[PDB]
C-alpha cells in the first residue's frame, strides 16, 4: 500500500557556519520568504539569522553575519525558484538544477550582484532529467537527492578562482531542501530496486 | 529501465505540464 | 505538577557515526516507517534519503543506500514491534526486550528481512518501576535507558561484531518513548 | 513588513560541553522549571533527564544527577528572574545584569539554591537600545547578546576558576529572549548597511 | 513513601491497556 | 542616527514603560 500527500511546506533551509549546523531547520509555507540576517523570531516568512547563536564562532564570521542585511529572497511562482539578492554584498549559489542547465560543471558557483535575480529551479527540467535517469540504474537515481539541494553563500564565495575551495569553507551558508522535487524523487526511487 | 519506475516518472512530467 | 497524555507516543532521533543528522521525528499515527527513501511529508514515514551530511563520508554513503524500505513500526495495544521491511537485516538493542529474555542491557538483536520481534512492553516496564523504588534514586534514575531503544539499519555494533559502539555504525537511530517516560517521571519527582 | 507579537517569549536550548544536545524548548507560559527529570510533554517544564547524549562522559553524567529540580524562570511584567530550585547553585551570564551594576560583559554570577536574581530587564534593554543608534550598526547589532542569557547548573567557569568557556562545563543552557530580539529587530532594519 | 502509590497505580493502568 | 531607526526605538522605549 503506497499513499502520499502534498507538502504543506515547499522548502525547508538549514543554516550554517563554516561546517557546523547553526539553529533549527525552517520549513517555508508561503510562496515569498526572505532570509536576513536580522532579529525577528517570530515571522513566518523571515528567517532571521542574527539571532542565531555559536559558541565556537569566531571573528570573520561575526564580520560576515553583518553583512547580510536583507539577505536573498526566494519565492516560488508556478513551477519555478528564483532567489533575489537583497543584501548590499553579493551572493553565491550552486544549484545543480541551474548548472545543468545551462552545461556547466556541477561544481559551479553562480555570482548574484544586490538586485539581480537567478532562476534557481525548474520543476520541468528537473522531470525530464529524472524520466531519462531510470536507464542508468540506481546509482544515478540516488544521487538525484542533490538536484533537490541548493546551497548559497552571503558574502564570500568558494569553488575555482576563489581561495575557498568547498562550501564548508564560507562563513555564512545555507541549504535548500525542495519538498515538492524530493516527493517526486521517492515515487522513482522506490521502483528502481536495489 | 525498470518498467515500473518510466512509467512512474512518466506521470512525473505529465504534472510538471500541469504547472506550466 | 499537572500532568497530560503526550501528543505523540515516541520521538525518533537519526545519527550517522557520532554525528546527529537530521530534526527528530515526532511520530502520532500508531504506525510508522523509518525508510531511506526522500518523502518529506508523510507523517507515517522517516524518510532519512533526504536528510544531508556535511560531514558523511564514503561508508555511510554506501550504507544509506541499502536502508530500502527499512523498518516499519507500530503500537497496538501496550507493546511496541519492529518489522524489518528492508532486504538487509537490522540491528536493535533494546533493555525491555533484552531483560524479557534476561538478555545483558547492550545485547544487540539482529532481525532478518521479513522478521519481527517485539521490542517494548508497558506491562513489563511498570512491573520493573515499581521493584524498582526499593533500590535507590540511582536505580530509578537509570530506569531511562528502559525508555531508549536503539536500532541499526545494515553494519551491527557490539558483541559478536567488530563494532563495539553504536556510534560506529554508519546507519542508527535512537528511539525515545513518551508513555514509559511519563510514568518515569511521576516516580521519580516523589522519590526525592 | 508585517509583526506579530511572537507566541513564545523565550526560547532555551540545552548543551553538554561543546556539543548541543536536545530540541530547543520553547516557553509560552510565563513560569517554567528547567529540571532534570523526564516528563516530555509538559508547557512548564524543560526536562533534562530524557535527553540522552552518546558522547557523554562521566563528569557530565555526574553533574546531570545533581540537577533535581533545577532553576524556575518566570517573566512578571517587564523583568526576568532566575531561582535555583536545585539542591547545587547555579552560574549565570547576563549580559543585562553584568551592565545593571557595572560589571565585566563575561562576570558570571553564582546564585546559591534558594536565592535569586533579576536576570533581566526590558526598561533597562530599551534605554540601552535607543542610545545606541549614534554609535553605528556596530553597537546595535553587538546588543544581540543582551538577549541571549547563559546558565551552569553546577559547575561555575570564567575568571576565578579553571573552566574558562562555558563549553567546559558539563550542563549549561542559553535563553533567547524573543521580547527584546523583536525590538531590536525594528532598529536594526532602519539602521542601513 | 508517597511515590510507590503513584508508581502501583501505574501498574493498574498498564493492566489496563489490554 | 537615522530618522526611521531613533523613532523606532523612542516607539519602543514607551511600550516598555508602558509595562511598568
Amino acid at each position: 500500500p503506497v499513499t502520499y500527500s502534498e507538502p504543506a511546506f515547499w522548502c525547508s533551509i538549514a543554516y550554517y557556519e563554516l561546517n557546523q549546523r547553526v539553529g533549527e531547520t525552517f520549513h517555508a509555507s508561503q510562496p515569498s520568504l526572505t532570509v536576513d540576517g536580522f532579529t525577528d523570531p517570530s515571522n513566518s516568512e523571515r528567517f532571521c539569522l542574527g539571532l542565531l547563536s555559536n559558541v565556537n564562532r569566531n571573528a570573520t564570521v561575526e564580520m560576515t553575519r553583518r553583512h547580510i542585511g536583507r539577505g536573498v529572497r526566494l519565492y516560488y511562482i508556478g513551477g519555478e525558484v528564483f532567489a533575489e539578492c537583497l543584501s548590499d554584498s553579493a551572493i553565491f549559489v550552486q544549484s545543480p538544477n541551474c548548472n545543468q542547465r545551462y552545461g556547466w560543471h556541477p561544481a559551479t558557483v553562480c555570482k548574484i550582484p544586490p538586485g539581480c535575480n537567478l532562476k534557481i529551479f525548474n520543476n520541468q527540467e528537473f522531470a525530464a532529467l529524472l524520466a531519462q535517469s531510470v536507464n542508468q540504474g540506481f546509482e544515478a537515481v540516488y544521487q538525484l537527492t542533490r538536484m533537490c539541494t541548493i546551497r548559497m553563500s552571503f558574502v564570500k564565495g568558494w569553488g575555482a578562482e576563489y581561495r575557498r575551495q568547498t562550501v564548508t569553507s564560507t562563513p555564512c551558508w545555507i541549504e535548500l531542501h525542495l519538498n515538492g522535487p524530493l516527493q517526486w524523487l521517492d515515487k522513482v526511487l522506490t521502483q528502481m530496486g536495489s | 529501465p525498470p518498467p515500473a519506475a518510466v512509467e512512474a516518472a512518466r506521470q512525473i512530467e505529465r504534472e510538471a505540464q500541469q504547472q506550466q
